């Protein structure tokens, strides 16, 4: 059946645009996710930094502990979770108790 | 290959040798190269050639 | 389309210590 849809039609019979947002849950997690806020590097009186999930309060630092190309983590043998490179510039980190 | 919570993961490394091979007496460890999520169910497999 | 011609037998060897990856990226 056709749709007459002229602009003197009531408020009942006025076309509207509907969007429908389907969401899956499957088993099969990806990267579809939203947008997160990015901010910049703060060290020198360590502030709290949630780096690509983890969070930590260390001191950030340049040292020379490199990573491996595929690793983005750190632990040391108390299983400590030390400083992940930066997720936008690659530049190694590392992370101390703040005094 | 892997096939575990979704996520196909494949590791790789590249080892040159010296002579004929048996799976030598050495040591080499595996890197991740890909992390396809797509949670297929994976139960065959065949090796494809040209 | 395809011509069946690749298939052959099997064998047998012994291996060593591979197969060792990383298990997580840390
Ligand atoms: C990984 O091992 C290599 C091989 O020893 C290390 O490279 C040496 O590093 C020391 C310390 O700076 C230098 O004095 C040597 O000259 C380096 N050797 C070579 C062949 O480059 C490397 O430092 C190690 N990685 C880490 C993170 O310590
Ligand atoms: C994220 O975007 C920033 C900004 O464009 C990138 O920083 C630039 O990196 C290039 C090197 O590839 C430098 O030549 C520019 O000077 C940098 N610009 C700024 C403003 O810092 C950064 O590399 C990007 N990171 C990723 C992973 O794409
Ligand atoms: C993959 O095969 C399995 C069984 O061969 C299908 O059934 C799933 O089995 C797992 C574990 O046995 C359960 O956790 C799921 O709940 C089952 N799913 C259903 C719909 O019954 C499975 O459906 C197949 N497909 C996928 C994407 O896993
Ligand atoms: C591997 O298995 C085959 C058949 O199951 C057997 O003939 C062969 O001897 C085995 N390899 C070793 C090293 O035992």
């Amino acid at each position: 059946q056709s749709y007459g849809f002229r602009p003197t039609y009531g408020v009942g019979h006025q076309p509207y645009r509907v969007v429908v947002l389907s969401f899956e849950l499957l088993h099969a997690p990806a990267t579809v996710c939203g947008p997160k806020k990015s901010t910049n590097l703060v060290k020198n009186k360590c502030v709290n930094f949630n780096f690509n999930g983890l969070t930590g309060t260390g001191v950030l630092t340049e040292s020379n502990k490199k990573f491996l190309p595929f690793q983005q983590f750190g632990r040391d043998i108390a299983d400590t979770t030390d400083a992940v490179r930066d997720p936008q510039t690659l530049e190694i980190l590392d992370i101390t108790p703040c005094s | 290959f892997k096939n575990i919570d979704g996520y196909f993961k494949i590791y790789s490394k590249h080892t040159p040798i010296n002579l004929e091979r048996d799976l030598p007496q050495g040591f080499s460890a595996l890197e991740p190269l890909v992390d396809l999520p797509i949670g297929i169910n994976i139960t065959r497999f065949q090796t494809l050639l040209a | 389309q395809c011509v069946n011609l690749i298939t052959r037998t099997q064998s047998y060897t012994n291996s060593f210590t591979r197969g060792v990856y990383y298990p997580d990226k840390v």
